[PDB]
Protein backbone atom coordinates (compact mmCIF):
# COMPACT_ATOMS: atom_id res chain seq x y z
CA UNK A 1 0.00 0.00 0.00
CA UNK A 2 3.08 2.15 0.66
CA UNK A 3 4.51 1.74 -2.74
CA UNK A 4 1.68 2.03 -5.04
CA UNK A 5 -1.58 4.60 -3.93
CA UNK A 6 -4.19 2.21 -3.94
CA UNK A 7 -7.25 3.67 -5.92
CA UNK A 8 -9.32 0.88 -5.41
CA UNK A 9 -9.19 -1.11 -2.03
CA UNK A 10 -12.08 -3.62 -1.99
CA UNK A 11 -12.13 -7.30 -0.58
CA UNK A 12 -14.80 -10.06 -1.70
CA UNK A 13 -15.84 -12.83 1.10
CA UNK A 14 -13.24 -11.49 3.51
CA UNK A 15 -11.93 -8.55 5.05
CA UNK A 16 -8.89 -6.99 5.05
CA UNK A 17 -7.70 -6.46 8.25
CA UNK A 18 -8.71 -10.68 8.67
CA UNK A 19 -6.48 -11.44 6.06
CA UNK A 20 -3.31 -9.63 7.85
CA UNK A 21 -3.79 -10.86 11.12
CA UNK A 22 -4.75 -14.16 10.09
CA UNK A 23 -1.40 -16.66 9.04
CA UNK A 24 -2.52 -17.93 5.42
CA UNK A 25 -1.60 -21.53 4.61
CA UNK A 26 -0.95 -20.09 0.74
CA UNK A 27 -0.87 -16.80 -0.82
CA UNK A 28 -1.50 -15.78 -4.42
CA UNK A 29 -0.97 -12.38 -5.73
CA UNK A 30 -1.90 -11.46 -9.22
CA UNK A 31 -0.14 -8.19 -11.26
CA UNK A 32 -1.91 -6.94 -14.67
CA UNK A 33 -1.91 -3.65 -16.62
CA UNK A 34 -5.10 -2.39 -15.81
CA UNK A 35 -6.71 1.06 -17.06
CA UNK A 36 -8.15 3.49 -13.86
CA UNK A 37 -10.98 4.48 -15.77
CA UNK A 38 -12.83 1.25 -15.89
CA UNK A 39 -13.50 0.34 -12.38
CA UNK A 40 -16.32 -1.36 -12.74
CA UNK A 41 -15.56 -3.74 -16.10
CA UNK A 42 -12.98 -5.01 -13.03
CA UNK A 43 -14.51 -7.28 -10.83
CA UNK A 44 -14.22 -10.34 -8.51
CA UNK A 45 -17.69 -12.00 -11.09
CA UNK A 46 -19.23 -9.91 -13.72
CA UNK A 47 -21.08 -10.21 -16.87
CA UNK A 48 -18.40 -7.12 -18.13
CA UNK A 49 -15.66 -8.59 -20.68
CA UNK B 1 -21.20 -41.00 18.13
CA UNK B 2 -20.00 -41.35 21.19
CA UNK B 3 -17.14 -38.67 20.97
CA UNK B 4 -19.61 -35.87 20.12
CA UNK B 5 -22.54 -37.58 21.13
CA UNK B 6 -23.35 -39.40 23.95
CA UNK B 7 -20.38 -40.99 26.34
CA UNK B 8 -20.87 -43.07 29.15
CA UNK B 9 -19.01 -42.51 32.33
CA UNK B 10 -15.84 -44.62 33.14
CA UNK B 11 -15.44 -44.01 36.82
CA UNK B 12 -19.13 -45.68 37.52
CA UNK B 13 -20.56 -49.15 36.89
CA UNK B 14 -21.84 -48.62 33.12
CA UNK B 15 -24.02 -51.02 31.09
CA UNK B 16 -24.40 -50.30 27.45
CA UNK B 17 -27.86 -52.03 26.13
CA UNK B 18 -28.94 -51.78 22.16
CA UNK B 19 -32.57 -52.83 22.14
CA UNK B 20 -35.50 -52.93 19.28
CA UNK B 21 -38.71 -52.00 20.07
CA UNK B 22 -41.56 -55.15 19.02
CA UNK B 23 -44.02 -54.09 16.72
CA UNK B 24 -46.98 -55.46 19.81
CA UNK B 25 -45.36 -52.15 22.06
CA UNK B 26 -46.62 -49.12 20.46
CA UNK B 27 -46.32 -46.56 23.43
CA UNK B 28 -42.76 -46.09 21.66
CA UNK B 29 -42.78 -43.28 18.41
CA UNK B 30 -40.91 -43.80 15.62
CA UNK B 31 -37.89 -41.17 14.90
CA UNK B 32 -38.30 -39.47 11.16
CA UNK B 33 -34.73 -40.81 10.96
CA UNK B 34 -31.51 -41.65 13.58
CA UNK B 35 -29.63 -38.61 14.34
CA UNK B 36 -25.77 -37.53 15.61
CA UNK B 37 -23.38 -34.93 15.32
CA UNK B 38 -20.74 -36.15 13.26
CA UNK B 39 -18.06 -33.33 14.35
CA UNK B 40 -18.18 -30.66 17.39
CA UNK B 41 -15.72 -27.75 17.28
CA UNK B 42 -15.24 -23.82 18.47
CA UNK B 43 -13.78 -21.45 16.06
CA UNK B 44 -11.65 -18.98 18.02
CA UNK B 45 -12.22 -14.99 17.24
CA UNK B 46 -8.66 -15.05 15.90
CA UNK B 47 -10.36 -17.62 12.77
CA UNK B 48 -6.58 -18.61 12.66
CA UNK B 49 -7.23 -21.30 15.67
CA UNK B 50 -10.00 -24.25 15.44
Amino acid sequence: LSLFSVNDFTCSQISPAAIASNCYSSLILDYFSYPLSMKSDLSVSSAGP
Amino acid sequence: ISQFNYKQSFSNPTCLILATVPHNLTTITKPLKYSYINKCSRLLSDDRTE
